[PDB]
């Protein structure tokens, strides 16, 4: 299991992203060995503990 | 009013010179699906 | 009114626990007593849980308990929210059932979904965080309807006549996803349903006027259809001028046999606690109007 | 120990309608109060060119036509969401640590 | 909460005029959103020449009840009411209401003043009624359903002819009758056959389901059930089964009776507790 | 994303993460010594030639 909320408040370093097809379809099509998808603004990473 | 230069290509035919576009770069990842692409029936 | 309800946590939790109480924000979870003030092991379910008695039981107890939804998690506080009619909100289903928009929502206890492994969460001790079903309306008088008519079925059957009947019947098929219902007990509370079904069926059959009654024969005689022939199929194997014309009295009975109708749909129906409108595409959280 | 070895993040291309070569199809005004305008027109005032024939064939006095085009009229919308932990510790700025 | 409603079509002088006369009334549109076309607002889009009343029925239950709000231009504005809060809404139904009534929505049956029509497309909207008189609108159109299949005698003429007409207070006006070219549209005649069909196997089960209960406890009330069902059958007599037959009698009688459960129920939508003395319009606590 | 017409749905935002995980393979070759060699790498005799 992945700390997402680490890697959302962490800096990041700015590539460009280069995915043969859609990237939806590489992530449904289970292309990623860790996913994850959220819709909207998710608050998870604003309680620090 | 003014104006701004930049880059495209053109290409010349028949004394028209004409712009050319590929917009690809609008519709990549998107959700919505490229309006150049379509379906064309026949019966 | 007590808006939102502090739950306390006397184990203490570790980084495991906040992280996966944080991502259950917005669950729907049940507390018995609507108090400011409560302990975890009210929290949930599993207060009740019990096998050897029934689903019917279980099912009692929920729809009389109260409903809320989960907010941030602090140190050794969780902060149950309870939804206000008419407002909207966004609920979780921790369910594996399916929402599509405009569903309308009722809450069950949980089936047997296939894995068999169902996501055990926040087991402290032997304490369990056991959510309920946020099942749309089909699904929920389908279980219920089925329930019932286990219960009226196997009555004074053995359970040789009984087996394959109760097996076919326990297996509900929704929306390509496949569920079991897991102990049809034959209860006190059943009973009690049963016997208002025998009345209100007994009064259908007094009460219902000629043209009630004789409407399917003269269709048939009239018109052929799939439907028809489904329709005078159930009637088989038991299988003119109107000599009065009077609609008073088809208004009377019609009116008194419309209420025997709610009586006997009620024993189905469940009480609608959400409607969504937004289901997000992976179909792990919607925006709902709340009712009670 | 376990190595994260980076983090990571896409800087997407930014595109604009007016540098695209699709603009030069278009001609483009802002108008401050479109929401005002139930319905919008521009006038075309076409002259016709004509050839002066011979006396006895027929013809033709047309010098100009006026023609009216209607704005058709097609809005866009898209939504973005903030959460209220977001909107709280944008707001309500605490002087507390780091 | 407001939701933009855009036409597709040339508006006039006059559309605009005909729409603002109706900034109070109630428009239902399919779904939630924050701009939709004009095709999705009113019921015209639901409305088709096989399926009728009972249809439009069960579909305006689902659908999201919206009230008009302002015309800002090409565009229309539509504020979607919440639970307990008190609203101006205009009555544009065949009746008058009075302080305290509960109020309910039906697909109309009349249609002038109010049409906006463009494009094929117009603006139909239901009627907002009290809950008596949607009641007996609702058990007077099953009632002519039900005697569809006899219009050949003179007398179910006349009773036809009785049950059209109702009368509700200051108000007078003739219910359409569902049955045109001789023939009742799909929906009615499936809610009629639910209606009998129910009724039927009611009548064959429930002497079974009452031996069963009363064989566990045989209390007072399975001796009347089982006392009026004798009398019953001594009524009809002037002139064993499977398993899975049984599973499939009782599975047809719960299926049949999901059937009704738009015509038996009726929502409560809004309460009346203000009156313009025009009747035009009221004030009202919505319901939802 | 790209903004809508009216009466269409709508696009939400979406943020999606992935992990990538890196892969072992050792390489192994041995080597040989006999014990004269051994022997005669350390242990000397008079020194002769």
């Amino acid at each position: 299991m992945e700390n997402w909320s680490a890697l959302e408040l962490l800096p990041k370093v700015g590539i460009p992203t280069d995915f043969l097809t859609h990237v939806k379809t590489s992530a449904g099509e289970e292309m990623f060995e860790a996913l994850r998808i959220y819709y909207g603004d998710d608050p998870e990473r604003y309680n620090i503990h | 009013h003014s104006l701004t230069p930049l880059s495209m290509d053109v290409i010349r035919l028949g004394e028209k010179t004409v712009i050319m576009e590929n917009l690809r770069r609008v519709y990549k990842n998107t959700d919505t699906k490229d309006p150049l692409e379509r379906n064309v029936d026949l019966t | 009114m007590e808006a939102n309800i502090f739950c306390t946590f006397d184990h203490k939790l570790s980084i495991a626990d906040v992280g996966k109480l944080t991502k259950l924000v917005a669950a729907v979870v049940p507390i018995p007593q609507r108090l400011h003030l409560i302990k975890h092991y009210q929290l949930g379910l599993h207060q009740f849980v019990d096998h050897t008695r029934g689903y019917v039981r279980l099912r009692g107890l929920l729809r009389n308990m109260t409903l809320t939804l989960m907010r941030r998690v602090e140190g050794n506080q969780i902060l149950l929210h309870v939804p206000t009619h008419g407002l909207l909100y966004t609920v979780l289903n921790t369910g594996p059932v399916t929402w599509e928009k405009g569903d309308a929502l009722c809450v069950l206890p949980p089936l047997f979904h296939g894995p068999l492994a169902r996501e055990n969460l926040l087991t402290l001790g032997q304490w369990e965080l056991v959510l309920p079903w946020i099942v749309p309306m089909p699904l929920a008088l389908e279980i219920n309807q089925r329930l019932l008519i286990m219960g009226l079925f196997s009555l004074d059957r053995s359970y040789e006549e009984v087996k394959a009947a109760v097996q076919q019947l326990q297996t509900i098929t929704f929306r390509d996803a496949t569920f079991t219902i897991p102990d049809p007990v034959i209860d006190q509370h059943l009973l009690i349903d049963m016997k208002t079904a025998c009345l209100s069926m007994s009064m259908v059959a007094n009460l219902a006027s000629e043209l009630t009654m004789t409407y399917v024969r003269k269709l048939a005689l009239e018109d052929s259809s799939m439907l028809l022939v489904k329709c005078q199929e159930l009637l088989m194997r038991l299988d003119a001028r109107p000599q009065h014309v009077s609609p008073d009295d088809e208004i009377a009975r019609l009116s008194a046999l419309f209420v025997m109708l709610r009586q006997l749909d009620d024993l189905i129906r469940e009480q609608v606690v959400f409607t969504v409108c937004d289901v997000s595409p992976d179909n792990k959280s919607a925006t709902c109007i709340f009712k009670g | 120990f376990e190595a994260i070895f980076g983090t990571f993040c896409n800087r997407l291309e930014w595109v604009y309608f007016l540098t695209s070569g699709l603009a030069a199809a278009a001609h483009a005004i802002k108008f401050h109060d479109l929401n005002k305008l139930t319905t919008g027109k521009m006038l075309f005032h076409v002259q016709v060119p004509r050839v002066a024939s011979g006396a006895g064939l027929p013809t033709s006095r047309q010098t100009t036509i006026m023609v009216t085009k209607y704005s058709e009229k097609s809005p866009i919308t898209i939504p973005f969401e903030l959460s209220a932990a977001c909107l709280t510790y944008l707001r309500e700025t605490f002087e507390g640590t780091i």
